[PDB]
RNA sequence: AGCUUUGCGCAGUGGCAGUAUCGUAGCCAAUGAGGUCUAUCCGAGGCGCGAUUAUUGCUAAU
């Protein structure tokens, strides 16, 4: 909508199911706020998907997410507000983007499957 | 020195005393000019932001209000009165004279510590109060 | 890059694959950096030569005293394959003093 | 009793075995001065020792 | 604030046994390393406080006695007439009278 | 030997960026001109990684005649000059001029010291023919290494012009050479990119403190020196992330003209005059005051752990008293008039010992035993 | 001459300013009136000796920078001190009385 | 004398540096010594006999 | 008082007549602050200031610091030839010689910085050879690093708490920081092998530590400084000295 | 764009939430030291004197006090000489 | 769609509450509306509390007491109830 | 049908600390707060001010 630069945005249908998984992880301490957080994740290979917004108006500061996914093959999503977002990941302040990490015997384990499932079949 | 308020005629000194029920007026007699009065009128300066609560400093130059020198006995170069309720509180000092503190001291605690025993005492209504520190020597050595 | 994204790969599909994790650090990460990837290796507790790829980081980095612990290590019953012996053998040949 | 440098009293202390361990105290008592504020007019020696 | 990087601190715990072993430092520089292997003897045998075992080493060197208190320094010659006349000599050179 | 023969091809092609920068110099004045910077980068990377197996190769066949100096001096260019220059016999040490364009006189002194008390033998003349023709070598690149740097800071006013006016294109082309490309440092978090160059400094018997610890090649630019050393760390934080905010940008070639440079700076710089900014107007309490007759309290668990806290332990109560007309020898030599009074006195008091109380057991505080937990 | 030590209200006390002042090519040529100016068709000034002093006026240990015509070795002279110092050491140290010479 | 009228007036008024928790301390309690010097200082009064 | 209400006197003078003339204390507040930064040797540079302000400014700051200076120096000459002072003039003048003396610890120690080293390689190299050849020639062992598994251990860590508590045993009030000192030595006397591991940490692994308080002990000769040490820091310290 | 507020369950402007949930959670109590410190200050009556009292008072100081103040010299006490 | 406010402000508003009712029962009992509350007692405040009338007949004080810790979990205990589905 | 995980509420029982709690229509803050170890690493609040019996109420004596 206000960015055409946005590959995997979301609709207001799973974005509501990426925010009760974002607050879950949040509960579990299974997710790192930020864009440089969620790069080292993704460097360190423990990534497992990660939500960017695209309110962000200088969105190529964080438009290497996607590409740093596509090299370590993570999915990504982006969503319509980064207010909600940080809201969402247990913080106040605005978050343009976010990681969620791996658990040895995670309770989240189905529902960060069925995510990762659901994103990969909206790229096109 | 020049900062504290300043009371030009007799009637206005008076008005200072009787204007005031709940804290103590502490009167600098003498001459802003003279050694001694601007060596004590400094330290006055550094604490009357602090005795606020509790104590009002006025200064006043005999020069200028030539009505209490015969009754008070103004003839030192510089003097301090501690007023409560319209009422002079009287202050037993080391000092053989006990109704002023006719010279000029140094240190910013020890004025405090005066000014607050005088209020102290006279809260509960005395009209003598005794200072904590003895002035018949001081201290020297 | 490709091959970057091969190694992420493989190390995404059953990363407690002793081979991968210990040829991930030394070859597909830049030596600046290498230290995380060869700690991130050591949190998986099995060593099939991931101590021998410690030791040739720490070989890289150029600490005698740390490469020569590690291949102690690496030459032990952990990773007893023949690589760590003959790479003991070749960094006794080449050390500083060669006694 | 009470007699010789270091006093035949000490011998008998209770913490004697510890005092054993206690070497260069003179000196540290001699710097105590830059430590503490107020001067040991016993600096010189330790009631202890 | 001042940020000390000249100074050692006098207040520190340790500060005695560094200005102890600095003084050890200085001192042979007053000594030498010959007289101070002769005052603290053989490391086999130390000797005690200004004691030497054979009077040849006393009558070997001027200082024949040294004390090292914090700071004080305090030094005892024994000069015959022949050497005290050479050290004579040899401060008037460098500084004439 | 081996690393001479692999420099070959670098050298070869260190010589054609070489005649395409002199032609850049003269072209400026199908092979488009971006690509002539990304090739230089990789070349200069390239050289780099040559560099230091060159330098280790440098240590590894000097370390027999001195086996302590590199523990010394840490930086390799540094090393290489200093191997250059002291030679097999390390006499040239005192008063040594060429040693100060490259030691700090602290570290010039320390390795004088170790040069003193050295067990390294002396060098044959075949070691000669190595070690200086490696630390040769070693100048030519870093002469390559500069002379690809002015290029780049050249024309970082192109390649990066959003990044290039935050820290200027000198400390641009220090950070982004460094971090392999500007592709490769936008991949990199601003924490990482604070690092970048980030000596670790061989602290010589100093505190951490006073040599910069992890400081990077941002913490040396010209916008964060400008600011008191008490609040160039906390700028030295906002300059990175700022400077990684345009980073980004600047991967993609966004904002050419500068808006978004031009915006993070003007933030970096509000940023800065809001923390330079004189505190403010407070106010002076005055002493409150002298209290009146009474007052009412509350009183429970909490005012009975006070009581019991101040309240006069046995011990103590039996030490006020004092006795009367007992000479007692005065304990605590070291300050008389500390007498203990019935405490232990066969005056008075109880046949047992006073049993010690509990209350009064000394305790830390909530936030120093937080500090405690945290240390450790 | 250089004025470094002035009494103040209470106590004598030394300025220690550093000056950055050449040695070899000076212009002063601007401090004179024109009517004079053409007077003079040599306005260049180049430095012989120099006086720096050391700590406090009533603790004081002069040196001299001398320069030796024909060459250019600079000198440090204190009391019997000889040593052949560089045109930079010049600047850096605090000047008290300097000599000139307009060629 | 060459002030301007309106400089006088952009006179900033200056303010303390120093913290609340350094102007103004919460009053500071003065507790007593835990009474296990008392116990310490007879213990260590205290001799063997052999 | 008379060189500051002088300053107060030309300022107010030549300050225009009108309603801004309510900035008296302003300028009396402005006259204070550049006091206390040249006391306190604090860079002091106000941003609005009219140069012909600060320039005045400047010069009474100027003026009243020889002044105290000189009056510091006198004081000082005066006590230490023994005559008759007062017990608050001993304070402040105790107080504006440290000031005093502070500022010129700060000259020497920036000189240091910037001149290096005053000790010369040679000399430097002189020195170590001949220690060295002292203690090869003594046979003496290095002293080796206090390990996990010492058996003096806790014996060194009680003297070490019984000498920094020797500074508490004769007490009657404690402030804070004293009852946290207190708290410290005797948890560690609770737990001595947690403390112990903790100092050999500091010892292995610590090189950044924070600000040691300063101040000056009288004797009216000369003047003593006495340091405070981080509380938990003399533990470790108190430590490694006996040990 | 139309958000739910956490607190009231009411529709609610999506720019606006930020702001509305750091000031609908506004501590109550907060309203009266706001209310109350600012209140003394206005009650509270000065203790130095106004500028042009100081003004007047070092005019007279610097009339008797001519060792520091004027150009002719005269006693401390002594208005001109 | 709502938001999730953080932990930070979920203390905060549960504070707030809380210091509401506690007001708002405060100023009706300053009113009257109910009488001032009884001190909560326990077994171990039992002569803290009510000792000294407490010696003259203790099983009845102790009755009393038992009483008000039943009628306190009995409140407890339907209050779930009550909250039950 | 139970079992069970997590967050948020309501109460209950009990322990522990009162050198600490609390406010932020003040400011800044995951577009990074803050960095002593270990820094190509760490990574959430911090600052300033105000209230204070070092959270605040009643009842109770004097």
């Amino acid at each position: 909508d206000v960015n055409p630069k946005a590959y995997p945005l979301a609709d207001a249908h799973l974005t509501k199911k990426l925010l009760d998984l974002v607050q879950q992880s949040c509960n579990y301490k299974q997710l790192r706020k930020g864009a440089n957080e969620a790069t080292k994740t993704l460097n360190r290979g423990i990534s497992e998907f990660i939500v960017m917004a695209a309110d962000a108006e200088p969105l190529e500061i964080i438009l290497h997410l996607p590409l740093l996914c596509e090299d370590k093959n993570v999915p990504y999503v982006f969503v319509r507000s980064k207010q909600a977002l940080g809201r969402a990941c247990g913080v106040s302040r605005p978050v343009i983007a976010c990681s969620v990490t791996i658990k040895e015997g995670s309770q989240l384990k189905q529902q960060i499957q069925s995510i990762q499932q659901s994103i990969e079949r909206l790229l096109v | 020195s020049y900062m504290l308020p300043h009371l030009h005629n007799g009637w206005q000194v008076d008005q200072a005393i009787l204007s005031e029920e709940d804290r103590v007026v502490v009167i600098r007699f003498g001459h802003d000019w003279d050694p001694t009065c601007m060596k004590m009128d400094e330290v006055l300066y550094s604490i009357a932001e602090k005795v606020k609560n509790f104590a009002v400093i006025y200064l006043v130059d005999i020069t200028e209000v030539p009505d209490f020198n015969k009754m008070y006995e103004l003839y030192d170069p510089c003097t301090v009165m501690f007023f409560f309720r319209n009422k002079h509180i009287m202050i037993d000092l080391g000092t053989g004279n006990n109704n002023k503190i006719n010279w000029a001291m140094e240190d910013k605690q020890e004025m405090v510590d005066i000014i607050e025993t005088v209020y102290r005492g006279a809260r509960k209504g005395r009209g003598l109060v005794v200072s904590p520190k003895d002035y018949s020597t001081k201290y020297r050595y | 890059n490709i091959a970057n994204t091969l190694m992420a790969k493989a190390l995404q599909e059953c990363p407690n694959s002793g081979i991968l994790w210990s040829e991930a650090i030394f070859l597909e990460a830049r030596p600046q950096r290498r230290t995380k990837s060869v700690d991130a290796l050591k949190k998986c507790e099995h060593d099939p030569h991931v101590l021998l790829a410690v030791a040739k980081l720490f070989w890289s980095q150029r600490k005698i005293t740390k490469a020569r612990e590690w291949f102690h290590r690496t030459v032990k019953i952990d990773s007893d394959l023949g690589d760590a012996w003959a790479f003991f053998y070749k960094f006794e040949l080449q050390h500083g003093t060669e006694e | 009793w009470d007699r010789g440098i270091p006093r035949i009293n000490t011998l008998f202390q209770k913490d004697r075995h510890t005092l054993a361990y206690d070497k260069g105290w003179r000196v540290r008592t001699d710097f105590k001065q830059y430590q503490v504020l107020k001067q040991n007019p016993f600096w010189w020696t330790h009631q202890r020792h | 604030n001042h940020t000390n990087s000249y100074g050692i601190i006098r207040g520190l715990q340790f500060a005695s046994f560094i200005v102890q072993y600095y003084g050890l430092v200085m001192d042979l520089l007053v000594l030498g390393l010959h007289r101070a292997s002769e005052m603290a003897g053989p490391p086999q045998m130390p000797n005690d406080f200004l004691s030497f075992q054979d009077i040849a080493t006393e009558a070997a060197h001027p200082i024949r006695l040294f004390c090292r208190y914090i700071d004080r320094i305090h030094i005892f010659f024994r000069f015959t007439a022949d050497e005290a006349r050479d050290l004579i000599q040899r401060y008037l050179t460098e500084h004439p009278d | 030997a081996k690393l001479w023969d692999s420099k070959m091809f670098a050298e070869i092609m260190m010589k054609i960026e070489e005649y395409i920068s002199k032609q850049a110099k003269a072209s400026e004045v199908a092979a488009p001109e971006y690509r002539v910077i990304v090739d230089a980068n990789n070349l200069t990377v390239e050289i780099e990684n040559e560099l230091n197996i060159i330098h280790k190769f440098i240590r590894d066949k000097y370390s027999k005649r001195f086996p302590e100096l590199e523990s010394l001096v840490p930086n390799a260019l540094d090393y290489i000059r200093t191997v250059k220059e002291l030679g097999n016999s390390l006499d040239k040490c005192k008063n040594n001029e060429n040693l100060q364009q490259i030691l700090t006189n602290a570290t010039i002194m320390v390795v004088s010291v170790t040069a003193s008390t050295t067990q390294g033998q002396q060098l044959s003349e075949e070691e000669l023919e190595r070690l200086e023709e490696a630390c040769d070598m070693a100048l030519e690149l870093n002469a390559s290494k500069h002379r690809i740097y002015e290029y780049v800071e050249s024309r970082m006013s192109f390649i990066a012009p959003n990044l290039s006016i935050i820290i200027g294109a000198s400390t641009a082309a220090k950070i982004m050479g460094v971090a392999g490309g500007l592709t490769n440092l936008s991949k990199m978090p601003a924490c990482n990119i604070m690092l970048l160059g980030a000596q670790r400094k061989t602290l010589s018997g100093f505190s951490s403190t006073s040599v910069l610890p992890h400081t990077g090649y941002i913490y040396h630019s010209d916008i964060v020196q400008s600011l008191p050393p008490d609040l160039r760390r906390k700028a030295a934080r906002l300059v990175a992330a700022k400077c990684t905010l345009a980073a980004r940008v600047d991967s993609f070639h966004e904002s050419t003209e500068g808006k978004v440079g031009y915006e993070l700076k003007d933030e970096i710089e509000r940023k800065f005059d809001k923390w330079q900014e004189p505190p403010p107007v407070k106010q002076v309490k005055p002493l409150p005051a002298p209290l009146d007759g009474q007052r009412k309290k509350r009183g429970g668990r909490r005012y009975r752990k006070m009581k019991e806290r101040l309240g006069l332990t046995e011990i103590r109560k039996q030490a006020n008293r004092m006795s009367f007309g007992e000479i007692e020898e005065d304990a605590y030599q070291e300050d008389l008039g500390f007498s203990l009074g019935h405490l232990g006195k066969s005056g008075s008091g109880r046949v047992r010992q006073t049993q010690v109380n509990e209350a009064t057991k000394a305790r830390i505080s909530k936030t120093l035993q937080r500090t405690l937990q945290k240390q450790s | 001459c250089i004025k470094r030590f002035t009494k103040n209200n209470f106590f004598v006390e030394k300025n220690p300013t550093i000056v950055n002042f050449p040695i070899t090519n000076v212009d002063l040529r601007e401090y004179l009136s024109e009517e004079v100016q053409a007077v003079h068709k040599n306005t260049t000034y180049d430095l012989i000796a120099n006086i720096v002093h050391d700590g406090k006026p009533s603790e004081g240990s002069y040196r001299i920078h001398v320069l030796h015509h024909g060459t250019g070795k600079w000198y440090e002279l204190q009391d019997l001190q000889v040593t052949d110092i560089l045109p930079q050491m010049i600047t850096l140290s605090e000047a008290y009385i300097q000599i000139w010479k307009r060629r | 004398a060459e002030v301007t009228e309106e400089e006088w007036l952009s006179i900033p008024e200056v303010g303390d540096a120093r913290n609340k928790r350094q102007r103004n301390p919460r009053y500071e309690k003065l507790t007593p010594v835990p009474d296990s010097f008392f116990a310490k200082h007879l213990q260590t009064g205290e001799n063997h006999t052999s | 008082l008379e060189l500051r209400a002088a300053v107060m006197h030309d300022i107010l003078d030549m300050m225009p007549e009108g309603i801004k003339q309510n900035k008296a204390r302003t300028i009396l507040q402005h006259l204070s602050e550049a006091w206390r930064c040249w006391k306190a040797n604090i860079p002091w540079k106000v941003p609005g200031l009219p140069t012909p302000i600060e320039n005045m400014i400047l010069r009474y700051v100027k003026a009243k610091a020889d002044w105290w200076t000189n009056t510091a120096h006198y004081n000082r000459e005066r006590i230490r030839r023994g005559a008759t002072v007062d017990k608050t003039v001993c304070k402040k003048n105790l107080g504006r010689l440290t000031r005093l003396y502070l500022k010129a610890e700060q000259e020497r120690q920036h000189n240091y910085l910037k001149d290096g080293p005053y000790i010369t390689a040679e000399e430097a190299v002189a020195v170590y050879t001949t220690t060295v050849h002292w203690l090869e020639s003594r046979r003496f062992s290095p002293i080796p690093f206090p390990p996990l598994s010492y058996k003096h251990d806790t014996k060194l860590l009680i003297l070490a708490l019984e000498r920094l508590k020797e500074a508490y045993s004769v007490k009657s009030r404690l402030n804070q920081s004293q009852r946290e000192e207190l708290g410290l030595i005797e948890q560690a006397y609770d737990n001595p092998h947690e403390a112990l591991s903790r100092i050999k940490r500091h010892l292995l692994t610590q090189r950044a530590f924070k600000e040691v308080g300063i101040e000056f002990m009288d004797l009216y000769s000369h003047l003593v400084p006495v340091y405070d040490v981080e509380p938990l820091e003399k533990i470790t310290d108190a430590y490694l000295d006996q040990y | 764009e139309y958000l739910v507020s956490p607190i009231t369950g009411e529709k609610i402007p999506a720019s606006k939430m930020q702001e509305h949930m750091r000031i609908g959670l506004l501590d109550p109590r907060w309203l009266e030291q706001r209310d109350r410190s600012i209140r003394e200050k206005q009650s509270d009556d000065e203790v130095y004197a106004p500028g042009l009292d100081i003004e007047s008072s070092l005019k007279q100081l610097a009339e008797r006090r001519t060792d520091i103040f004027g150009v002719e010299e005269t006693a401390i006490g002594k208005k001109i000489g | 769609l709502g938001v999730y406010l953080t932990k930070k402000e979920q203390k905060k508003l549960r504070r707030q509450t809380r210091r509401e009712a506690q007001k708002e029962l405060q100023e009706k009992v300053r009113l009257g509306l109910m009488p001032p509350p009884e001190p909560k007692v326990r077994i171990s405040n039992l002569m803290r509390v009510l000792g000294t009338e407490a010696v003259q007949d203790p099983t009845k004080v102790e009755a009393h007491v038992r009483a008000q810790m039943a009628k306190r979990q009995k409140a407890h205990e339907e209050a779930n109830a009550a909250r039950k589905l």
